[PDB]
C-alpha cells in the first residue's frame, strides 16, 4: 500500500471507532437516566390498563 | 284516578329535567400525570451497526 492510502484508511478507521465509542458512552448515560427517571421509552414497566374500568352506573350510587 | 303501572314500566330508564348543574368533577380527582412522549420520526439504521465490542454490523 501507498503511505497515503494507509494514512487516510487509518483516519477512516479512527473516525468510525471514535464515533462508536462516543455512542457507547451516550448509550450508558441514556440508560442511566431512563432507569432513574422512568420518563423515556425504556424501562417502562406495566401498569393497569385503564380501559378495563367499567364506567357504568352501578347498583349503589356512591362509587 | 290512579292507574297501576303495567309489568315492565317501573323498571324503565326515564329522563329527568333538572336545574342543578352537572358535576364536573364528582370523583374530586386531581390533575392526571402527563404521559411519556410517544415515538415519532422515521426509523434510520443503527449508526455503525450493533457497536457490540468489535462487530461492524
Ligand atoms: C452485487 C450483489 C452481489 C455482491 C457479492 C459480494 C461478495 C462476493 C464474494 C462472495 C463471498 C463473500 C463472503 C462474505 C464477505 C467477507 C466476510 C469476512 O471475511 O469478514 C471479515 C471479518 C472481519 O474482517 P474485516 O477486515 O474487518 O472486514 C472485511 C470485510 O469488510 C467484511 O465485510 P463486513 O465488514 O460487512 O463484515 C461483517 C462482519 C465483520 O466481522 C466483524 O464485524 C467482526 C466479528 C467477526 C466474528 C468473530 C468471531 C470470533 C469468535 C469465533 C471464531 C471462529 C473460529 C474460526 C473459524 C474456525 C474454522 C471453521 O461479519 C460478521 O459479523 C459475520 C461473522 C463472521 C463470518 C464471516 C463470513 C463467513 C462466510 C463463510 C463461512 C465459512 C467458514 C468461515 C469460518 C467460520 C467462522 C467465521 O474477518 C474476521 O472476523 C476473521 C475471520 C474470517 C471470516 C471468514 C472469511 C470468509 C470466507 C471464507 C472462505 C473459506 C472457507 C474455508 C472452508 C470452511 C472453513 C473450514
Amino acid at each position: 500500500d501507498a503511505p497515503e492510502k494507509n494514512y487516510e484508511r487509518t483516519m477512516a478507521i479512527l473516525q468510525i471507532e471514535s464515533e462508536k465509542a462516543e455512542l457507547r458512552l451516550k448509550e450508558l448515560e441514556v440508560r442511566r437516566l431512563m432507569r432513574a427517571k422512568g420518563d423515556g421509552p425504556w424501562f417502562q414497566y406495566p401498569t393497569i390498563d385503564k380501559a378495563l374500568i367499567d364506567h357504568s352506573p352501578k347498583a349503589t350510587p356512591d362509587n | 284516578g290512579w292507574v297501576r303501572p303495567d309489568l315492565g314500566e317501573l323498571s324503565k330508564v326515564t329522563k329527568v329535567k333538572t336545574d342543578r348543574p352537572l358535576p364536573e368533577n364528582p370523583y374530586h380527582s386531581r390533575a392526571r400525570p402527563e404521559p411519556n412522549p410517544e415515538v415519532e420520526g422515521d426509523l434510520k439504521p443503527a449508526r455503525h451497526g450493533s457497536r457490540l465490542f468489535f462487530w461492524t454490523m
